[PDB]
RNA sequence: GUUUGACCUCAAAUCAGGUAGGAGUACCCGCUGAAAAGCGGAGGAAAAGAAACCAACCGGGAUUGCCUUAGUAACGGCGAGUGAAGCGGCAAAAGCUCAAAUUUGAAAUCUGGUACGGUGCCCGAGUUGUAAUUUGGAGAGGGCAACUUGUAAAGUGCCUUCGAAGAGUCGAGUUGUUUUGCAGCUCUAAGUGGGUGGUAAAUUCCAUCUAAAGCUAA
């Protein structure tokens, strides 16, 4: 599959073609609103091994920090505006000296398609709303230092 | 017991990262190194890179990596 | 500055492919 | 509106500023006679639709239903094949016999490596104009991929003569080309 | 005398019965109750004469008397210089064990690693290895059970010393346990350096027992064999044997003919040996039949007087090669014409046999007369998953022996286009295969 | 209860003291000739993580496994 | 062809269906924080949880809580005094799911609407990948052998070939904070790699796991 080739392709970020891109699509994203939504992840291996499932109930947010955990309160952005979504992870993307751009998965648990395929039906448990509010989601867990 | 990512490099991942870092280019510290080896030589070359690096097994292997692409580039 | 990229890699050609996998059955049966 | 305003400001700052060459072998793309052979030959190899799928399938059904039924064995289909990771899998094999890529993909670098991977593998690809024309020929919105493996005796030899016309074409034409740095020029 | 009136357990005597074996050769004879007694041995035999199964009834003797477990310990080790005759001792012994209860496996340069770890790791109560690819295992893979050694031999130490192994099995000895292990070998000749070899490990006092014009086609690559299919079907009538390197070969083009409906009979290892030995019995007795066999299975047994002999895979040994056409020519009265296939980068075999000093003959192939038969083939291995891959495997096991092959000068796989071969197999592209290259 | 192996204990303390564990091993219920997903539901505790490494307790615990094997009446 | 149509993107809905707030807050989880207060978020518990673990043994084996370890180790104008942890006994015990190679001999996946949780039909979502199978304890492909539970699914013996994994991350410099960890700025790797820890009769050895993703009752 191809997304081995995206992931080697990541790994070499400051390359002059990864590079070009991070600095058209900071300018791009730049145009736009601290926080908006995105049609399809720009990295979807990243998404793909954080959990990422192309169907109805996967939202993906894009979301701008200016320069706690830089990762987390950009979390804590989207968990306040989608009430309704849940914040399954989040990932790095693109950074600017004045911001960093992180993109964001939410879930909602009110899909048909989320609350069956028991796959996923366990987010919908009221227990899980608003894990970023808690830490406990990858980055709020690594704050917090939870580990063996 | 001993993990498989522990065997070994296949050849679809040397291959891999061959083809990755032909398509990739060279970084301007690291266009900046090729010159200061063919300029002043190794030892200079190595005092750079660690420099940029923090250790030195790191430098040694970027200097042995970019004598590697110098001389499958000129000579091929 | 800038200067072309050269192709010292590209130019030499594999004859095989990558992986050895073995063909599976059902590619040849009726599904 | 916001953007409209952003869609006309791209593709001007990416003309503005030198595109890598790793991009740019993009919109050096194939001639308008070569692209139309090319859809003909294809659009003898449409795959079959969810609505005809269900349809044979049913006549099949039905076909078994009788007491008094018939069985029979048929021969392989023929399509192009379409998905990205499953065009990728054709490659590395090898049983793509051809392979189109389009140029307009809003993550470029799902599809940066297939120029230079069909290259060194030797594939006959081929950087096809508009990801929605693929998905035209494929019953979907849009494609990105275009991989075919095999055909019929009947266009065997259309197929390899195309290979040799498009081998005339791009490979000749624009691996100088492909071989630069482009765009660098302000808007 | 005969095997089965000697002491042996009942699955062995099953086996040997089902293998056919009644009597025994004479230096066998010798040989057996010294193998019984638990001394150290070396021996001078000829190529195929059955010693392979001498030494795998005893040791599966030993076996029987000790009943140790997989875990227990690896026991009897075997060492063979080249990847044919590795494999069929392991296909002579598949059987004899296969009837007894403890395991077995192969150690071969050019398998799969992981393969063979996995099975080190489980345990192999007979070893069956080449001498290069033991100081590997022995020296990188952890918990492989070693401290045992009920008993170890080598085969053919002639060959060995030629390919320029012994400083490894000085390295292994140096590295194997020596009280328990008993050390039998055979070789048709001997040298100084073996007889060093021998005396280190052989631990006690042994008492040792000891009894023309070529035609050369210079075909590319890909039509060699389907110029063999052609002259093969211009010689119908005619019986024929052809020489290959690997049994997957052998195998695989034996059915692909069968299929296109030319009686072929097959005679390599993997086959039982009834039906190796019914096989050998329609091909003397009905006097007309194409025969595809190996080189070394040939070697083990007499050869009819043939209308032709031909070679298409490299030699093993190409001086065992000359002498057998010497033999051949002085033995048969009846006109055996011999050939051998080759492929440009191969003419320093030529010079090679200019060495040996016998007459050469080139025989032309023109281009004109071709079966054209090759779009067929492809459409078949297209087709037919089973004909795919038999024909990957015979591909495969051909490039190994390529690997395994000793006189490099004359074959460099760099040197052979894999694509072209794949041609021949009737691989529009060739199949990976993990080879050193 | 799930049955538990008898194992043996580290450090220097306790070097000769015997405890319950936790599992026997995917090798130990093999060599007891069942499969450790099947054992399961016969109530076996099974650790992958651990390793057997003595004889003496090996053995013990694979007794210990033929006796639970023979007093136990299962139904279909 | 100045036409028309494929997409992509964006708006607008008194279009259909849902969802967030607020109170309380004894317990729990994060942020902030003085001489606790405050903020944010639930639930009946919560959190944590199946080793990039502990150890050096004749090794142990998710997490959680109690006794002991123990007022010991360690820390501290080594002053005030601060203050653990392995292991052991006990309670209760539970293991699982992704992401990496193709189904390509047929997206096999699913929301919604409609006619009678299910079934049909139709819109759609989706190949920039939904299903089945595989999470290293391996697993996959076939073939042979038997078994055991509609050319149905699953388990085992043997031969051969294959056998794919978390990067602005690890790490390093520096600044602030904390008692080693955390947060920011410059830099940034490798794959018989990497991390951690012992070890010399030292051009050393062997020891132990696999991070940079996730769920899980008591």
């Amino acid at each position: 599959g191809a997304y081995k080739y995206l992931e080697e392709l990541q790994r070499k970020k400051q390359s002059d073609v990864l590079r070009f891109l991070q600095r058209v699509r900071v300018w791009e994203y730049r145009q736009k609103n601290v926080i908006h939504r995105a049609a399809r992840p720009t990295r979807p291996d990243k998404a793909r091994r954080l959990g990422y499932k192309a169907k109805q109930g996967f939202v993906i947010y894009r979301v701008r920090v200016r320069r706690r955990s830089l990762r987390a309160t950009a979390e804590e952005r989207v968990g306040r505006r989608a009430a309704n979504l849940r914040v399954l992870n989040s990932y790095w993307v693109n950074q600017d000296s004045t911001y960093k751009y992180f993109e964001v998965i939410l879930v909602d648990p009110q899909h048909k398609a989320i609350r069956r395929d028991a796959r996923y039906n366990w987010i919908c448990d009221p227990v899980h709303k608003h894990r970023e509010a808690r830490g406990l989601t990858a980055t709020g867990k690594k704050s917090r230092g939870i580990n063996k | 017991k001993i993990s498989y990512k522990k065997g070994a490099a296949s050849n679809r991942t040397k291959f891999v990262r061959s083809l990755v870092r032909e398509i990739a280019g060279l970084s301007p510290y690291e266009r900046r190194l090729i010159d200061l080896i063919r300029n002043s030589g190794e030892k200079r070359a190595r005092k750079v890179a660690k420099k940029r690096l923090g250790s030195f097994t790191r430098a040694k292997a970027k200097v042995e990596e970019m004598n590697n692409i110098i001389a499958a580039s000129r000579r091929h | 500055p800038y200067e072309p990229l050269i192709d010292w890699f590209t130019r030499h050609e594999e004859v095989m492919p990558l992986t050895a996998v073995p063909e599976p059955k059902r590619r040849f049966v009726p599904s | 509106p916001e953007y409209v305003r952003v869609q006309r400001q791209k593709k001007i700052l990416s003309i503005r500023l030198k595109v890598p060459p790793t991009i740019a072998q993009f919109q050096y793309t194939l001639d308008r006679n070569t692209a139309a052979e090319t859809f003909k030959l294809f659009n003898k190899y449409r795959p079959e639709t969810a609505a005809e799928k269900k349809e044979r399938l049913t006549k099949e059904a039905a076909a078994v239903a009788e007491g008094k039924s018939k069985q029979d064995a048929s021969p392989k289909p023929y399509a192009v094949k379409y998905g990205l990771n499953h065009v990728v899998a054709l490659i590395e094999n090898k049983k793509a016999k051809l392979v189109l890529i389009a140029n307009d993909v809003d993550p470029i670098e799902l599809v940066v490596f297939l120029p230079a991977l069909c290259k060194k593998m030797g594939v006959p690809y081929a950087i096809v104009k508009g990801k929605a024309r693929l998905g035209t020929l494929v019953n979907q919105k849009t494609s990105a991929v275009a991989a075919l493996t095999e055909v019929r005796a009947e266009d065997e030899a259309a197929l390899a003569k195309l290979v040799s016309t498009i081998d005339a074409n791009f490979a000749d034409k624009y691996d100088e080309v492909k071989k630069h740095w482009g765009g660098g020029i302000l808007g | 005398e005969k095997f089965e009136e000697l002491k042996l357990s009942q699955p062995t005597l099953k086996a040997i019965e089902k293998m056919g074996f009644t009597t025994m050769t004479s230096v066998q004879a010798r040989t057996i109750p010294p193998l019984l007694a638990g001394r150290d041995v070396l021996g001078a035999a000829k190529t195929g004469s059955g010693k392979t199964l001498a030494f795998l009834i005893p040791a599966i003797e030993l076996l029987h008397s000790l009943k140790f477990k997989p875990r227990n310990g690896t026991g009897i080790i075997v060492i063979t210089p080249t990847r044919e005759l590795a494999l069929q001792i392991f296909g002579v012994a598949r059987e004899l064990m296969e009837f007894h209860s403890q395991t077995f496996g192969i150690v071969i340069g050019g398998a799969n690693r992981r393969q063979e770890a996995e099975k080190l790791m489980k345990g192999v109560n007979m070893l069956i290895a080449t001498p290069g690819r033991l100081l590997d295992h022995l020296q990188n893979t952890k918990g492989f059970v070693f401290k045992n050694l009920k008993a170890l031999i080598i085969d053919e130490a002639d060959r060995i010393l030629e390919i320029g192994f012994e400083d490894e099995m000085r390295q292994i000895i140096k590295i194997l346990p020596n009280e328990d292990r008993q050390s039998m070998l055979f070789s048709a000749t001997q040298t100084t350096k073996v007889e060093d070899l021998a005396r280190i490990s052989l631990r006690p006092g042994p008492l040792f027992i000891n009894v023309l014009e070529q035609g050369y086609v210079v075909c590319d690559s890909d039509k060699r064999f389907l110029l063999l299919f052609s002259f093969l079907k211009r010689n119908q009538k005619k019986k024929i044997i052809v020489f290959l390197s690997s049994c997957n070969s052998v195998k695989y083009y034996a059915e692909l003919l069968n299929y296109i409906d030319l009686p072929v009979l097959e005679l390599h290892g993997k086959q039982k040996q009834q039906k190796r030995t019914n096989t050998f019995f329609e091909f003397c007795n009905a006097e007309r039949g194409i025969l595809i066999c190996t080189d070394v299975a040939a070697r083990g047994l007499d050869i009819p007087a043939v209308d032709w002999i031909i070679q298409f895979d490299p030699p093993d040994d190409p001086r065992d090669y000359i002498h057998r056409v010497g033999r051949t020519a002085r033995g048969t009265k009846g006109k055996g014409k011999s050939l051998m296939f080759l492929t440009p980068n191969e003419l320093g075999f030529l010079r090679y046999l200019k060495a040996s000093k016998v007459p050469l003959n080139e025989y032309e192939f023109p281009e004109n007369k071709i079966a054209n038969v090759q779009s067929q083939l492809e459409k078949l291995i297209k087709s037919n998953y089973y004909l795919h891959q038999t024909a990957k495997d015979g591909y495969r096991s051909y490039l190994q022996a390529y690997a395994s092959h000793s006189l490099k000068t004359v074959y460099q796989i760099d040197k052979l286009d894999l694509a072209k071969v794949a041609k021949s197999y009737g691989f529009p592209v060739p199949p990976k295969v993990n080879i050193t290259i | 209860d799930l049955l538990r192996p008898v194992v043996r204990a580290p450090t220097v303390k306790y070097n000769r003291k015997v405890r319950a564990g936790r599992g026997f091993t995917l090798a130990e219920v093999k060599a007891a000739g069942l499969t450790a997903a099947y054992a399961r539901t016969i109530g076996i505790a099974v650790d992958h993580r651990r390793q057997n490494r003595n004889q003496e307790i090996f053995d013990a615990n694979v007794q210990r496994l033929k006796e639970y094997q023979s007093k136990i009446i299962v139904f279909p």
